């Protein structure tokens, strides 16, 4: 089920405010968020 | 006759100018994409009024 | 053998992407957005380049 989680948690929680880095032409790392081998990329979401 | 084609188009336009802009109030802003809202934009052409 | 591989599609100062970098996958890359997202942009921007 992780897969239909991440999209879901990331579809609300893009609609709260947007990340301030993304002006700063830094791109951001791939996180890994478990085990098996899930990564992210997202800057933090600083300007609500 | 020239002077009648031409008050006759004249009135014609007037009229189906007012028509559409009436229509137009037909419309409640649709939210299609980052599209608020469609209209329809009628107006007499300077190149045909000279 | 090793064939080679787009990594990577940067767009500057395009609409609504001011410095964007997608990291093209291996095998797929999936842009995904409701109307308007921004998708048709991003591979225009890659048939542009
Ligand atoms: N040539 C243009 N001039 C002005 N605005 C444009 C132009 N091309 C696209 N846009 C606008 O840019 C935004 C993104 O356009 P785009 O075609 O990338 O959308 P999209 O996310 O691919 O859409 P869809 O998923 O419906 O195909 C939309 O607001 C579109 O109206």
């Amino acid at each position: 089920r992780h897969f239909d989680v991440a999209r879901i948690l990331v579809d609300q929680a893009v609609r709260l405010g947007v990340a301030e880095a993304d002006f700063s032409g830094l791109p951001a790392e791939w996180l890994a968020i478990n085990d098996y081998g899930a990564k992210v990329q997202a800057h933090v979401i600083d300007t609500y | 006759s020239s002077k009648s084609v031409a008050n006759i188009i004249r009135k014609t336009i007037q009229r189906e100018q007012n028509r559409i802009r009436m229509l137009n109030q037909g419309l409640q802003a649709v939210s299609f994409g980052q599209v608020r809202g469609v209209r329809l934009n009628v107006n007499v052409r300077e190149s045909h009024a000279i | 053998i090793e064939r080679g591989k787009f990594r990577s599609l940067t767009l500057v100062n395009w609409n609504g992407f001011f410095a964007r970098t997608f990291d093209l996958d291996e095998l797929v890359t999936t842009l995904s957005g409701g109307n308007g997202a921004g998708k048709s942009t991003t591979m225009a921007a890659f048939v542009t380049a």
